[PDB]
This record gives C-alpha cells, structure tokens and sequence, in this order.
C-alpha cells in the first residue's frame, strides 16, 4: 503493497475521474496544482 | 497463524536460489494472480534467480510514461486507488464506516500531521499482480524519513473494511519531501509476506525489524549532501519477508 | 522463549485470571505467589491476603502511609517506586546505558518524539525495575504539572536483568506510557515500561491507559499550573501503577 | 515494572550512594536539586 500520499491543503485537485477501485499506472495524472 | 513467523518464513523462501522449484512457484503465482508478463524487462520466468528477483522486477522503459505537464502530479504505484479525498482534519478514509488519525498514520508526530491538516490524499492499493516498486509523483527534495515498527495484517479490500487503524498500525516508512507544491509526504505500508520496503538513497529499512522508531533528515535543496528525485523516478520498493 | 512464547496471548490470559473473583482460588495463588516471591504483607494496608477480591487488587494492594517516609527537604527529588535502580547517571548525548554494551537512543525511547529527546540531551537518567514482589504503584518524585502523556504501542518483553542484558533496546520497544510534567527542576520525564504478564499501564488522571491495545500513539496534553483544567500533583503522591492483562 | 525518570541537564545530581542494583523505597533520596530551594 500500500502507498499514501499526504499533500498540503490547498496545493493540488485530484483528477475527478479517480474514485475508490479506479485502476493506477505509473505516470497516469493523479492531480493538478492550482 | 502468526504473521510475523510466516513473513520471516515467506522471506526465507523468497530469497533462495532454487532453479525449478523457484521456476514453478513462480509460474504458480503468474498463472493463479494474472500477473502481465508482457509488461516485465525479462518476460521469461526462467530469467529470475530467486522469487523476490521477480516480485521487485522492473518493467519495459516504454510502458510507464510519465505526463510532463509539470502542473501534473502523476501515480506512484500501479495497483488500484483504496480510497482519496480531502483530508477532513485530521481525519483519513480507511473504508466504510472506519476513518484514522492523520496523527497516528505519522507515528504521533504533531509537527508533520499539521503540515496535512485539511489536505489532500491518496491510498493506492498494490496487489501481489502488481509491479511493486514505488515512483515519484512529482520532483521533490528528500527533507525526513521516518521508519515505524508496527503490525503486518493484510491491507486487501476485506481487512481494510475491517481492521481499524490497520495503515496507522502496520510497519511502514514516512517520506517527507519539499515541492513546487509544499510539503509532499509518501509512505509505504508493509503487510504479511510482503513486508520488506526499501528507498532507493538507503537500500533495505526492514528486515531486520529492530521494533524501535528511526528518524533520517537531509538538508533543503540548496546544500551539500542534499537527496532530489524527479517526478516518475523510482524512490522504493517492496519485496517478502 | 523470548521471541518464541505468545507473550500477548499470556499476558491477555493472566489479565483474564487476574481480575476473575474466585474466593478461595484467588486466596491460593496470592498465597502462593506470596510465598514463592518472599512478599512482606506486614507493610500492606491490608496484611490479610484474604483481604484480596481478585488477584490484581492484590497486586495493586495500598501500603501503609507511615512504612514509606517522604523527604520533605524541597531540593531532595525522592525515589518513585520499590524495587531497585537497574542503572543512572549522565545521558551521554542520545545515549541512555540500558546494560554492560548495550545503549539505546533517547529518541526511540521518547517513541521519535525529537523536541521531547531535546529537552534531556546530556541531561540524567534513572531506571527503577519493580520485581513481582515489589508494591506496583509508582509515586512523583517531586511536585510537578502534568503537561503531556504519550501512549507508546510495543512488545512485552521481560524487563529483569537477565533480558536487560541481551534484549536490545528493551525499553524503547516495550509498550510504556510517557509523563512529562514541568517541575522546579525544569521539565521532568516519568516513564511507566509494561513487561509480560505485568503489562497494564494506570495513571491517577486518566484510569487505565492499557489495555485495551489498539496498536497506535495517542498523545494528550494539559496546560501550565495556572490554568482551568490543569492537572498537578505532589511530591511521593501515587500518580500511577501496573496490573496484570 | 519498570519506571524512567528524565532530567534536564544542569538540573540535578544523583546520590553518589546509588548503583545498579542499590535497592529503592518510595520516598527516600533519589537526587538534589543544583539550585538551593527554602522552606
């Protein structure tokens, strides 16, 4: 296995495609900065 | 049956050298967890000397693109997200009707937990089908490390829903890293077999399992002796035992 | 046996037996027990071992005001528990000596708590080891403000001299509750270190800290004397103790 | 069990009697304040 990541309030949106048993590869978008 | 006894046994298991019974343990564990050998550098399973050889392999350069869009923070980990979203507080979604201290996932350390406070995260769950080293999301200079002895229950679906504290708990390791998008923390979380986590800048954390709390710091990046990786960069690994 | 018993599953069982109301059961293995460990119930409050409801009443048994004199002289810090001292002195560094070449780390101690460990660099140490036959209540050293409590997930190891001398890091990895407090001395670190079997952990202020084990730190803190809900105590006054389970 | 006292430095000295193994009694002499204290 498990990874968490913690970022700062305020810093970063998740992709809002991504929810709960969303498939991940290295590299796909995670989130954007704002 | 006591999962520390078996991850030590699995471990032992794991790393000898053994041609044909590796092969066919191996080939056991592709055929029954519908493990992508296309994806491996080494698609033969003959290629691997001993079983955590092929846990820890690497893929094909070509297969993990990285998004350059440096406005774009990308995954660490194949496997499937677990759960994410705002951190409310310090509370952290862990499954239905279970949630867990932000404190607690950072082995009681107030000042990094208040760093999160009302944040962002993300848990990615990596299956035995997985690739199971770890990448950066994004470009960051390596600032704490904190390594926390703790449990090794399962971390699938079923225990999630029904553990509490189960990633607060578990042995894991806490990266801390500066980025262009603040204080960036990236842990992983052991479970039962697979309970051994590397880095890439201090080899193997665990094994041996000393049963204390350690703490590493490194410098901000304008210094000597100062750790940066780069977004898709591998940072660490999990392997048996 | 260390590292092979199931020193959880053992200590869970005594905890069940210790705190069951067996009348004359509970009367043997407190006699028993009595007996084998050369226990003086002359300094009990309450010398009759039939006194005893449950074995843990027994072995959180009171004693008798006058056997246990305070130094009242405000520059002595007095002793916080019967037993004997395992080993003081300077903490060189992070270094606190556990045994003959065996040190451990102040940090790990203090479970990675590094403005705490700063507090006590090249500061003092003393370990106290209570034995079975000892009173299992520990009392202040000197008066002080309760500021902050850290609950410490761990192994539970033995804590005689015998482990001391070969378990590594024996009490930075054995389940223990931290107490700081403020005090005259500056600030002061009380320690209370579960062992097998003996690995429920009480303070006076909050009830019994362990168990239940639910594997995480938890920390509490309380604000200066001067304050609503601040939480003071006095020199040789009971603060805490350990039971069975 | 087993109980751990910590001071700050410059705070106290220990009783030079006490040893490894020096047996304890709540309430007796453990150290002595480096700064003078009145009653």
């Amino acid at each position: 296995x498990t990874v968490i990541n913690l970022f700062a309030p305020g810093k970063v949106n998740l992709v809002e495609q991504l929810e709960s048993l969303s498939v991940t590869k290295i590299g796909q978008p995670l989130a954007v900065s704002t | 049956l006591p999962k520390l006894w078996l991850t030590r046994l699995a471990g032992w298991g794991a790393s000898k050298r053994a041609g044909w019974l590796t092969k066919l343990v191996i080939d056991l564990f592709v055929k029954y967890y519908k493990v992508d050998m296309k994806e491996a550098q080494k698609p033969d399973t003959a290629s691997y000397r001993t079983f955590n050889e092929f846990f820890v392999r690497p893929l094909r350069d070509e297969v993990r693109p990285i998004d350059t869009d440096p406005n774009v923070l990308v995954m660490p980990a194949d496997g499937v997200i677990s759960q994410l979203g705002k951190i409310e507080e310090d509370k952290i979604l862990q499954a239905k009707g279970h949630n867990y201290s932000l404190e607690a996932l950072l082995a009681g350390n107030y000042l990094m937990a208040d760093l999160f406070r009302n944040g962002t995260f993300v848990t990615t769950y990596l299956s035995p089908r997985d690739y199971h080293r770890v990448h950066m999301p994004c470009n960051g200079i390596l600032r704490e490390m904190i390594y926390v002895p703790g449990d090794l229950f399962s971390v699938n679906h079923l225990t999630a829903q029904n553990v509490p504290n189960l990633f607060a708990r578990n042995e894991r390791v806490i990266c801390l890293f500066d980025t262009e998008f603040g204080p960036m923390a990236q842990i992983l979380v052991g479970a039962t077999i697979v309970g051994s986590i590397e880095t890439v800048w201090a080899g193997t954390i665990t094994p041996p399992r000393e049963g204390i709390i350690k703490r590493w710091t490194w410098p901000a990046g304008e210094n000597d002796g100062s750790v940066a990786l780069l977004k898709g960069q591998e940072m660490g690994r999990f392997k048996l035992g």
